RNA sequence: AAAAUGAAGACAUUUUAACGAGUAAGGAAACGAAAUGGCGUAAGGACAACAAAAGUAGUAAAGAUUUAAAGUAAUUUAGAU
RNA sequence: UUCCACCUGAAUAUUCCCUUAGGAAGGUCAAAGUAUUAAUAGUAUUGAUUGGUAAAGAUAAUGAUUAGGUGUAACAUCUUGUCAAACUAUGAAUAAACAAAGAAGAAUUCUCAGUGUUAAAUACACUUCAGGAAUUUAAAUAUAAACAUACUUUGAAUCGGCCAAGUCUGGUAAGCAGGACUGGCGAUGCGGGAUGAACCGAACGUCGAGAUAAAGUGCCAAA
RNA sequence: UAUAAGAAAUUAUUAAGAGCAAGAGAAUUAUUUCAUUUAUAGUGAUUAUUAAUAAACGAGGAUUAGGAGAAAUCUUAGUAAUUGUGAAUUAAAAGUAAAAAUCCGAUAAUAAUGGAAUGAUAAAAGCUAUUUAAGGUAAGAUUAAUAAAUUUAAUCCCGAGAAUAGAAACUCUUGAAGAAGUAAAUUAUCUACCCGUCUUGAAACACGGACCAAGGAGUCUAACAUGGAUGCGAAUGAGAAUAGCAGGAAAGCUAUAACAUGAAGAGAAAACGAAAAACUAUGAGAGUGUAGAAAUACAUUUAGCAAUAGUAUCUUUCAA
């Protein structure tokens, strides 16, 4: 509320989750911002925490 | 634009030697291969304090090494600087292994039955640090650390750089 | 690259090709049964738009069952119908009455 | 900035990511993964055809005028007169 | 006050001056050089507070002030209308400073010493919750933060400022003089307001294609 | 030195011939995107099937003389109480409650077809076919019980993984009679206020500047400090004067050496002159074990440098 002036915000769809990390997903890895190709780079980078692919990204 | 803290400048650490020497060149080149394949902390370690300036890199005398190896019998010292010697004490047997040692210095350590090692024989033997002891000088002795500040202060005064009239 | 990143689309992919043909299907025999009810309804319209035609001869009164089933239902089936009227009835009162207050 | 590679390749290496406005002002030289990178003027010490004639030059120097090329630019290179 | 590209990038507070067109301490800024680092916060939430501003009040204290009853002009007393930068009971919003687990991430049990307090202590205080040994343990708001954080040294320039406003004071007022908070211009180009230092959108390596911002769609002028 | 690779040249035929560059396409595609078309699990409204009550509303009633409309057959016009419409409601018929169209909502997406900017050309975690079978949560289909259901059971279907095998290397136009690109001059559209300086602010009606060439302004000596490179290190310098050497030399080399700075600090000075062979906290590093399993992450043993802070002890001082 404090910063309304300054953004637009609301409540997500599945459908837009979905969308927004597939078309615009990156993930920030070594201080570098390399975008989602594979499932293998988000087991390395999110595995411990019992995220291995893109669905339970989602 | 984007709303950045601070804008990117060059990290202020060294990642090789200073100067021309092509001796303390290749030693960079020597450590900086141990540390990135060897991956061993303290090859990381040597390869870092070999990049600091002169100034960075005080000296230890044989009576530091003396002290500090007394429950370190099989050990070697590893200092990555020029070692003195402390005339005013003797010398125990011990192995050290240094950047330069001093004439008087090599002596007393050679005479007491230790070996003066350079660090190309040292990751020749112990490449990632097996009986190894790390040390490093004094860096606050200098006597230029006095004069830094104010010496009208009212709880730790500088030292009121001598000159005219100075009483 | 969607296979790769998520291999479940190719069931998925699958499952929706599925219900678009069977709900493709499924329209096309809709679309049958109201050419043929539609075309019962236009019968008994020009059936009886012989209520133009023709000693008092007053009020034309036209024929009530003039439309024909088309699809038939068992007994319990067109019970259930009847019901089925009266339940949407209800909700109909139910959701008028909490709208006008 | 981080990884990888590294006695000589070469374009001051390879990949990835973020970033690039600016008066006053600061960033000397050297530093293989280089603690900014370079252009120009003049003089001094060297180097300049590796097999015993070793940079160019009366088969036309420097300079001048233009024409083209290289460089983000400072500038450089070559042709013709 | 004489060459190029690249990177970072200010200032008008505070103290002293025979000081007011100037200096020094200091703030902002750059460059060098470090440290594995009890050394993150221009934020919100929860908890305990602080304040006396806006507001409010006016037979609630101080002061100002119109009128009407009742009792003995006046005085009491009950009402009434209107007030305060140098009045106040009460008192926000925005704020200020704490805590939300660093003698180094908890806790418990056993053992336990030196001084002193104490009537004496086995209580208590400080001593790495002196010290020592076992067991358990990574938990204790949200969010962000390792090219984080903490800096050290050396030094430049600057301390004529000006503008805006759901702000204030002096003034009849001013494109006037002087202030509180923030954003700007100075130092800044670009799209729009025809024109414009400050307005609105948005900050800039060289380009291509697209969706846009302010604002526009009769012609000049794209729609 | 063994092996395909097999270059050049040569022979018979013709669907009979370069390189590079620009442009237009073909097939399959990567990132971004334009246009058109296509479904959006609204129980929303309407889309002739009959009849009744209506809350409201105005008008109308009971002979062809003159016409309108229609090939209708049936209506319309005008010169004392039957009837016309109708929001809403209701019965029966039809209807398993998804057709098409419009409006009101809801969303914006799968896809298809044409392009555009920057590319790529290769086989696929391509795609296609064949096998067994995880799965299909309203909705893959049909059935049955019922039912305001994203409730149940049954058999038909399709089918992810995996295993077995396959299918892509192209046309045209232009160019030494000058391609693509570049430069110069002109035209056209858009665009462009005078530089330096002081200044809050100059294009300024602020100052200097008519034009060109050459000259032209942070330098040298000395003291201190910080810092980057270098030598030596309880020492360093001794190119202090100075004295020697070879060579002839403003260069170079050599001289147990005065002194400078430092190794000890405090006090005005007289007078003095530093250990409990230190302690505490955090901290650099080195080993092992296990597991994930690719790197790496936890447990455990040891070490305690630098730095910071704090302690005892010691020197001098009125005072640390």
């Amino acid at each position: 509320r404090l910063v309304d002036p300054y953004v637009t915000y609301g409540y997500p769809t599945l459908e837009t989750v979905q969308k927004l990390i597939y078309k615009r997903g990156a993930l920030k890895i070594n201080g570098n911002r390399m975008p989602i190709t594979s499932n293998c780079m988000i087991k390395k980078a999110l595995g411990d925490k019992d995220v291995v692919c893109v669905d339970d990204l989602v | 634009a984007i709303d950045l803290d601070r804008h990117h400048v060059r990290k202020h650490v060294s990642k090789t030697a200073r100067g021309n020497n092509a001796y303390m060149k290749l030693l960079v080149r020597l450590y900086g291969f141990l540390a990135r394949r060897t991956q061993s902390k303290f090859a990381k370690t040597i390869l870092h304090r070999l990049c600091l300036s002169r100034v960075n890199r005080p000296i230890v005398s044989t009576s530091k090494l003396a002290c500090l190896m007394k429950k370190h019998p099989e050990e070697t010292a590893v200092c990555v600087n020029t070692v003195t010697y402390d005339s005013r004490y003797p010398v125990p047997k011990m192995n050290v292994c240094a950047l330069k040692f001093t004439k008087t210095a090599e002596a007393a350590i050679t005479k007491a039955g230790g070996k003066c090692l350079r660090f190309d024989e040292l990751a020749l033997k112990a490449p990632t640090g097996r009986k190894t002891v790390l040390i490093r000088g004094k860096r606050n002795v200098r006597e230029a650390l006095k004069h830094f500040g104010k010496v009208c202060a009212k709880k730790n005064p500088a030292k009121q750089y001598k000159g005219k009239q100075t009483k | 690259a969607m296979v790769k990143l998520n291999p479940y689309a190719k069931i998925a992919s699958h499952k929706l090709a599925q219900v678009a043909k069977a709900q493709a299907a499924h329209k096309a025999q809709y679309a049958a049964k109201m050419e043929k009810i539609l075309a019962a309804k236009k019968e008994a319209l020009n059936q009886s738009v012989a209520k133009r035609f023709g000693g008092k001869v007053i009020k034309v009164k036209v024929e009530n069952n003039l439309l024909k089933a088309t699809v038939k239902r068992t007994a319990k089936q067109d019970a259930y119908m009847k019901k089925y009227d009266g339940i949407v009835k209800a909700n109909a009162k139910k959701y008028a009455e909490k709208i006008g207050f």
